[PDB]
């Protein structure tokens, strides 16, 4: 490892914790709400 | 036949409402009616937990 | 922290403070006095539980300020989450979009409540493959942490896979009576670390257990939201915009039909509950007659009524009636009457409140805010509380005083002296 | 604000540390223990932990209630809701009145949401699917400061497809949302072509991941129309729908339990605040029965914010009613749930200080002389007949070439306009003559 | 038989520089409504 | 000054509506002059309130100046081949041949344009309006290309109601506008004052004028009470011959 740089490695270590960072917060927010009525409910008093 | 009215404007005003994103809110997490359809009892309840 | 329920005008409430034999305590679950008015209230609440009788009126009537929203918001607390309470005003049946009598149906279904139980198979796993040879044949690999199977598919099968995207990596229920795909999350793999994310997109760890499981739900849904979902085709949205309008009595009775049908069944159970329009003096006769008759079904809930009027006239009418309500569903109803407050109850109610805003009052401030309460209003002494608190939090001190209940009786006025002060200035005021 | 409203010099109620009242400060004269009462509602409206407290604002025209009312949101701030309305706005035709009384309410409580935001903007260098349908996208912006590689959720791609996404376009991508607005080509293309109906935007200056940590403040109304319509949405149905024409509803008090329960969610989580605000309404006496019966309920609940009212109407007809008369034009039982605050009327030199004040605001040079005739005559008609000679009497002067207000102008500017009492008497003098 | 006196387009609204994702949303609404509605509207041909 | 109120009183035939009438010529076109009657504010389609803010939002304009590149001549030569295509366009002083893109010859194939008509280009939006043919309106003289000025002046009203709902515009010339909400109308108020602080801008406070103003009923009155007090409330006039 010649060419290896200690700052380009540690820029792209600290960028990939920022993304899995951001993926999990993410994954939290988009199944953080719970229907009023949900899809069962509805599909159960929807008469033909 | 007559030719359509051509009404013109201030190119500013269609961009009124427009908010840029980083100078508002997701409001989709309060989006309860977009779960409807969409999202289940089974989900919510029993699989996220 | 603030939460967006604050400390309001019946929040030190809980309940109707009675024992077993439905005999009121003197200071119980936050209530003083009003003995005989809070053991009617339990009676109709033992009514209600039992929920064997349908249609049944009661009418809280007494002089403002004598507890009679006390008592119905006791009965409410009293009564369970799992039993609607449906709290109108007599003012919100006046609607531009449904008649009033339409309001009143849908305030009475509001009211019973439905508990559906549903229990289905599903399919739950993550898709491993997904192969389709030609959209005619094509097989599905599905995987949970202990199990992995592959499955035919079929045409209908591989067009619903088609229309939701269904990819590898995607974690799906299916279900086995309709068919129907429902994304719950995908799997997270080294190669799915997005920068950027859809609105809908979610990571979710691969199910475990088996590859067949069953979903039961269980839910309270009422009469009203039922008709609503079957008013049109996407009626449920009407359940979030209110825009109903006048739901066909077919609609209804097929409705209460397929209700009937749940319940012999098993699928369902009935809970009815409490309907308390409060201030029902605003109803129009037009209303009052169609209550008559409304009560009379057999799918009617408990309707609970609160009155501060006098001999006054129906609204609607050029007619006197005892309560503004006309005799005829006078003579349908049970009258529950509130006497007034003591000085003893008054100091009591007072104390409640203090301990309920967190303020610590003298003794001498307790006479002076009874005998101010006594002499203007309740409500008055109630308000005076919060203001002296704030005052002596100002001045720096800890313990409200007299001094602070008098600077605050000289600078918010009663209804008494501000009458006075302008009937002094009576010609600088517009239209006397 | 650049043009001078009517309240323009209220800045505040003018209390001292002790909430005693000054005599003049921030542009209020007099009314020191309305004043007073109203930096008491003010410490309330503070201190969180209350809700429904109800507030009557009771005197004579034109004694200060909407002035100290303002006083109020400006002693509250921006950051605390104040809603103004006007008693006779509750008759819409699309809603009933109550349903109007209870989105007030809700637009009264506030909501502050802390939230950083992540966008993703630059010219658009590379646009590969990467192909397993679609695994991901692998996109390349470009901004001043450099080029980043981006890996794309797939859902993206159809949203890149459908804005018409591009090399050479300068676009933004919303990290939370996935949303893309291609906002124009990049200027380096614009003589790519001699005549393209094109919109050519400048390369973005900054990085291309910009992040920033807002504080917006939203009301529960604001989700409660969020949440009362769809939005979106492939189907007919829903593309139909967004043909329709957009007609206010009488939102359900589910969809307002459940806002209240996800509200409390967030405030539970530590990303939200409430701020429960102010709710203001001038000329209460424009209600109906019906309305006052929905406040009775309303301000007993305990979601509601503090209601400030206000009336100048003395012992009259409620305006529902056929002949029941009250205090206020109010019910004595809605006035029995609220706090009275009593404006008085003004002394000479009250108003001399008024006609000062408002003088100084407008930037209007006024003599000694001129300010004792002006008193003087609000003395006789009224302040604000006073306040408004101000305005046409400096345009006189300056027509005449001086720049101060003199006697002569202020006696002009009478001459030529008129107050209520003397038209009252030239049309009492004049029966016949004019209409009936 | 009865035809209207006088038809016209509906009145456009122009800008100078409008956004440029106005327009095109437009077209694809438009697009997307007519691919799924005109097959539906050929009934009232002859009306037409 | 916002939210002045005049009324002119006196007996009928006295001169009332022709002193309005002179003030709505002493000022130009630029400032918004709007004239009502008192019966136009009761509708079936809105509000009294809802009408009478619409009333005074139509009174303030909103001047915004922006530049645009107009090319105003005679077509010469199109070509249009599979997308590539030239166009040639002729001044009676200079000819010039253009390298036409993708979007402006779509433009350019919607709207028939042959040779020897006389169109203006708007380069922005591909604005194409044919303003006769010539070989009737002669072709135009100087330079081809030319750098405009458009000012446009917009009431608060026209704002709301085309930020209102998509291809909302239509409700400025069919009614159909409802009631708009409140906060859309603050919103558009906040970024006026945004515009006009950044210098994007330049507010235009105009009359509102209700002849007969007598016909308003006490809510009507109510609510103009507190909506003079606005900051951008425009100057009302009124006019009433009643005892
Ligand atoms: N028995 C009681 N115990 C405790 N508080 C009471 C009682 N009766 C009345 N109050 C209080 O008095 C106030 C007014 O009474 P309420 O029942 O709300 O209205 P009304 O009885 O005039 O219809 C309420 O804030 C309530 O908390
Ligand atoms: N105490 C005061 N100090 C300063 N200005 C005042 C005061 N009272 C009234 N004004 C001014 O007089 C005008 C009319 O008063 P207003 O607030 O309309 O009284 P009300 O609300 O009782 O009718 C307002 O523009 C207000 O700014
Ligand atoms: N001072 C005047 N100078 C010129 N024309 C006038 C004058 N007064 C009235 N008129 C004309 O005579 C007619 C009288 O109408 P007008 O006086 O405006 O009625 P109103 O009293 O309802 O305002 C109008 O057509 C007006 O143009
Ligand atoms: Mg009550
Ligand atoms: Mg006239």
């Amino acid at each position: 490892s010649p060419f290896y740089l200690d700052s380009l490695e540690e820029k792209r270590k600290r960028q990939r914790s920022e993304r899995l960072e951001r993926i999990f917060q993410l994954s939290e927010a988009h199944g953080a709400l719970a229907p009023v009525y949900g899809t069962e409910v509805l599909d159960f008093c929807t008469l033909p | 036949i007559t030719p359509g009215i051509c009404f013109s404007t201030a190119s500013l005003v269609l961009r009124a409402t427009d908010v840029h994103p980083l100078q508002r809110i997701d409001m989709g997490r309060f989006d309860l009616i977009g779960l409807e359809g969409r999202v289940s009892r089974y989900e919510a309840d029993t699989f996220l937990p | 922290v603030t939460r967006i329920e604050r400390i309001g005008a019946h929040s030190h409430i809980r309940g109707l403070g009675l024992d077993d034999a439905l005999e009121p305590r003197q200071a119980s679950q936050g209530m003083v006095g009003q003995l005989a008015a809070r053991r009617a209230a339990g009676v109709v609440l033992e009514m209600i539980r039992e929920g064997k009788i349908a249609g049944r009126a009661v009418l809280i009537a007494g002089q403002p300020g004598t507890g009679k929203t006390a008592i119905a918001m006791g009965m409410a607390q009293a009564l369970g989450p799992d039993t609607p309470f449906t709290a109108i005003a007599g003012s919100e049946i006046f609607s531009l979009e449904m008649s009033k009598t339409e309001a009143l149906t849908q305030a009475f279904r509001r009211s019973i409540g439905v508990r559906i139980k549903e229990e289905t198979e599903i399919i739950e796993g993550e898709v491993v493959e997904i192969q389709i040879d030609r959209s005619k044949v094509g097989k599905l690999t599905l995987k949970t942490t202990e199990m992995e199977t592959i499955y035919d598919l079929g045409t209908k099968m591989i067009e619903s896979l088609t229309k939701d995207k269904v990819q590898a990596g995607d974690v799906i229920t299916i279900d086995k009576a309709t068919g129907k795909i429902s994304k719950l999350g995908r799997s997270f793999t080294r190669a799915r670390d997005y920068d950027a994310m859809g609105s809908q997109t979610k990571f979710v760890q691969c199910p475990d257990g088996e590859l067949q499981k069953r979903k039961e739900v269980v839910h309270t849904v009422s009469l009203h939201e039922i008709d609503v979902i079957n008013s049109r085709t996407q009626g449920f949205l009407a359940l979030f915009s209110g825009d109903t309008g006048e739901i066909k009595s077919e609609v209804r009775e097929q409705i209460n039909a397929k209700v009937a049908e749940w319940r012999e069944e098993g699928k369902a159970e009935i809970i009815p509950g409490v309907l308390f329009i409060d201030e029902v003096h605003m109803l129009d006769i037009e209303s009052f007659s169609f209550l008559n008759r409304a009560l009379e079904s057999d799918m009617a809930p408990v309707l609970i009524m609160a009155t501060n009027r006098g001999i006054t006239r129906i609204r609607g009418t050029s007619y006197q009636s005892p309560h503004g309500i006309p005799i005829d569903l006078l003579d349908r109803l049970l009258i529950v009457s509130t006497t007034p407050y003591s000085e003893k109850d008054t100091k009591q109610i007072l104390r409640i409140r203090c301990e309920e805003e967190d303020v610590e009052m003298s003794e001498d401030a307790y006479t002076v805010l009874t005998r101010i309460g006594l002499e203007t209003s309740l409500r008055y002494a109630i308000q005076l509380i919060t203001a002296a608190s704030l005052v002596c939090r100002k001045r720096k001190g800890t313990e409200v005083q007299v001094d602070d209940i008098k600077r605050v009786y000289s600078l918010f006025l009663d209804e008494s002296r501000s009458t006075q002060y302008m009937k002094e200035y009576q010609d600088a005021f517009l239209f006397n | 604000t650049q043009r001078i409203a009517s309240h323009s010099h209220v800045k505040g109620l003018g209390l001292d540390e002790s909430g005693l009242a000054k005599q003049a400060a921030s542009g209020l004269v007099g009314q020191e223990n309305a004043r007073e009462a109203c930096g008491v509602i003010v410490e309330l409206i503070k201190s969180k932990k209350m809700a429904g407290r109800a507030v009557l604002l009771a005197g004579p025209p034109g004694t200060g209630k909407t002035a100290l009312a303002l006083a109020i949101a400006q002693e509250l701030g921006s950051k605390v809701p104040f809603c103004p309305m006007v008693g006779s706005e509750v008759y819409s035709t699309e809603i009933k009145k109550t349903e109007v009384l209870m989105e007030n309410f809700r637009r009264a409580i506030g909501l502050r949401i802390k939230e950083t935001k992540e966008v993703y903007e630059g010219e658009v260098t590379e646009l590969t699917p990467c192909e397993t349908t679609i695994s991901h996208v692998i996109i390349g912006l470009k901004t001043a400061k450099g080029t980043k590689q981006l890996k794309l959720d797939p859902s993206i791609f159809e949203s890149l497809q459908k804005e018409r996404v591009e090399a050479g376009d300068v676009i933004y991508i919303e990290a939370n949302s996935g949303a893309v607005k291609r906002q124009g080509r990049c200027d380096t293309y614009a003589t790519e072509f001699d005549l393209e109906a094109e919109e050519y935007v400048p390369l973005p200056k900054g990085d291309v991941h910009k992040k920033k940590e807002i504080i917006q403040d939203v009301t529960l109304h604001d989700l409660d129309v969020a949440n009362a319509r769809p939005q979106g949405g492939q189907d007919i149905l829903s593309m139909m729908g967004q043909l329709m024409k957009p007609k206010k509803t009488e939102i359900t008090d589910k969809l307002r339990g459940e806002i209240n329960k996800v509200v409390n969610k967030y405030i539970d989580q530590g990303i939200a605040e409430l701020v429960p605000g102010v709710l203001f309404v001038d000329e209460v006496h424009m209600l109906d029965i019906e309305c006052f019966t929905y406040l009775h309920r309303a301000l007993e609940s305990s979601i509601a914010p503090i209601v400030i009212f206000a009336s100048n109407r003395g012992n009259c007809v409620i305006r529902g009613t056929e002949d029941i008369t009250s205090p206020h034009g109010i019910p004595l039982d809605l006035l029995d749930r609220v706090m009275i605050i009593r404006t008085m009327l003004y002394t000479p030199q009250e108003m001399k200080q008024i006609i000062k004040i408002r003088a100084q605001t407008e930037g209007i040079n006024i003599s000694e002389e001129a300010l004792n005739h002006l008193g003087e005559i609000g003395t006789k008609t009224t302040l604000r007949y006073s306040v408004q000679l101000l305005t046409p009497a400096n345009l006189l002067a300056k027509i005449n070439g001086k720049d101060s207000i003199e006697k002569e102008h202020v006696e002009e500017i009478s001459e030529l306009f008129y107050d209520a009492k003397s038209s009252a008497k030239i049309l009492a003098d004049q029966q016949d003559k004019y209409m009936k | 038989f009865v035809m209207p006196p006088v038809e016209a387009p509906p009145p456009s609204l122009h800008a100078c520089h409008p956004p440029p994702w106005l327009a095109p949303r437009q077209a694809a609404f438009q697009e997307q409504l007519a691919s799924e509605l005109w097959p539906r509207a050929r009934p009232l041909h002859r009306i037409v």
